[PDB]
């Protein structure tokens, strides 16, 4: 999952962005979920640094 | 969605200026805002960035230490304090909206932009033009038509307007864009093409107006 | 600092496809945006995130970004697409713009300039000034080269020439000025303004009379 695609997924689901893990980027294959790192739940979303305040991890499927 | 800049004007090197931008048509408290400038006839140069709650600020190397970005989200306003101004800060300053997520997260474009506010930083003082006649001649006679004009010389700042016969003569009138000399003053010319058969009988007057210096000039142009 | 490079100018016939380049050391790793700017207007977003179009933008626009080159393509270029196109990216907490590519759409037939040259006024000479005015009108495309001569010799000092400007009838106009002393003006027997356009050249000549 490219960093471009993670960022693209971020912008699409930004309104649903939360500390609870996102649904997954894809239904088939390997994707990504994302969430706001809990220490950053109070920050306005345009002030969440991608590197520090957003958690990702793979979402492995077939 | 509208972004209305103001506060632009003329000033001398070393001076200071405060630009404003009033946003409407969207939720100001969820978008990062930017200043981009454009020197006359040149390219786009980003200036500064401000996040929605002013906790993340960035400046271009060219402005760091002299300009300061600020916003007042209750007044839906974006400011830029400009200090220690230099000649090359002469540009149109656009207030343009950033992304609803941090640019590091992909929201890294600018949309929309404002009409801008002009900032001219110059050593020159306001001065009215001298108006000289460009007289019709044998060398200006195109056969049937003839050309005459007015040279509007050594004024600052822009703009000047030129009418002919106080506006009655509109056909054949070409007023050209102003050139800027090394001196820091502008010059332009306005040429009107007229029937060569009546140059000795019909009267042509150019009316120059330089609102900045409150100078109006009428110059008859005869052969 | 990161540099995005662009060709200064591109010219395309209506209905042809235009390609505007934009280089960067590894621009493929960055999202590229494209902006369209028409004379006297604010820029407008036409591409965000390499290829996505802000709906509001015709389908004939489309963009790519791979390796070290992003590319805005305009198929079936219309006249209303004539404008300056800027690429853009994000780097080191900075927005970076390319130099811009001025796309000209050749929607008019070639037209060669009319050149009018005036000598200095008697009034200006009484002001111990001397300005030669060379006015260049009704040409297309909007490009000319101007060359001043004194008794046949090339003159570069004291010359100020404007860029071309679209006039009411979508042709172009320009002006060139030669600043002299009244002694210089009278020392030579003739001065000349030479205008080149699409290979064809026009030259007028004045002299102290």
């Amino acid at each position: 999952p490219s960093d471009k695609h993670i960022k693209e997924y971020l912008n699409k689901i930004q309104n649903s962005l939360s500390t609870e893990w996102s649904p997954c980027s894809v239904t088939c294959g390997n994707g990504i979920q994302v969430r706001i790192k809990p220490g950053s739940a109070n920050k306005p979303k345009d002030e969440l640094d991608y590197a520090n305040d957003i958690e990702k991890k793979i979402c492995k499927m077939e | 969605v509208q972004l209305v800049e103001s506060g632009g004007g003329l000033v001398q090197p070393g001076g200071s200026l405060r630009l404003s931008c009033v946003a409407s048509g969207f939720n100001f408290t969820t978008y990062s805002m930017n200043w981009v400038r454009q020197a006359p006839g040149k390219g786009l140069e980003w200036v500064s960035y401000i996040s929605s709650h002013s906790n993340l600020i960035y400046y271009a190397t060219s402005v760091k230490g002299r300009f300061t970005i600020s916003r007042d989200n209750a007044k839906n306003s974006l400011y830029l304090q400009m200090n220690s101004l230099r000649a090359e800060d002469t540009a149109l300053y656009y207030c343009a909206r950033g992304g609803s997520l941090h640019p590091s997260a992909g929201a890294d474009w600018i949309d929309p932009w404002g009409q801008g506010t002009l900032v001219t930083v110059s050593s020159a003082s306001t001065k009215g033009p001298s108006v000289f006649p460009l007289a019709p001649s044998s060398k200006s006679t195109s056969g049937g038509t003839a050309a005459l004009g007015c040279l509007v010389k050594d004024y600052f700042p822009e703009p000047v307007t030129v009418s002919w016969n106080s506006g009655a003569l509109t056909s054949g009138v070409h007023t050209f864009p102003a050139v800027l000399q090394s001196s820091g003053l502008y010059s332009l010319s306005s040429v009107v093409t007229v029937p060569s058969s009546s140059l000795g009988t019909q009267t042509y007057i150019c009316n120059v107006n330089h609102k900045p210096s409150n100078t109006k000039v009428d110059k008859k142009v005869e052969p | 600092s990161y540099e995005l490079t662009q060709a200064p100018s591109v010219s395309v016939s209506p209905g042809q496809t235009a390609t505007i380049t934009c280089s960067g050391d590894k621009l493929g790793d960055k999202f590229t945006s494209w902006y369209q700017q028409k004379p006297g207007q604010s820029p407008v977003l036409v591409i965000y995130q390499d290829s996505k179009r802000p709906s509001g933008i015709p389908e004939r626009f489309s963009a790519s970004n791979s390796g070290n080159t992003a590319t805005l393509t305009i198929s079936g270029t219309r006249a209303m697409d004539e404008a300056d196109y800027y690429c853009q990216a994000w780097d080191s907490n900075t927005y970076v713009f390319g130099t811009g590519t001025r796309v000209a759409v050749l929607s008019q037939p070639k037209a060669n300039p009319t050149v009018t040259l005036f000598p200095p006024s008697s009034e200006e000479l009484q002001a111990n000034k001397a300005t030669l005015v060379c006015l260049i009108s009704d040409f297309y495309p909007g490009a000319v080269t101007v060359a001043w001569k004194a008794d046949g010799s090339p003159v570069k000092a004291g010359v100020e020439t404007t860029k071309p400007s679209k006039q009411s009838n979508n042709k172009y106009a320009a002006s060139s000025y030669l600043s002299l002393t009244p002694e210089q003006w009278k020392s030579h027997r003739s001065y000349s303004c030479q205008v080149t356009h699409e290979g064809s050249t026009v030259e007028k000549t004045v002299a102290p009379t």
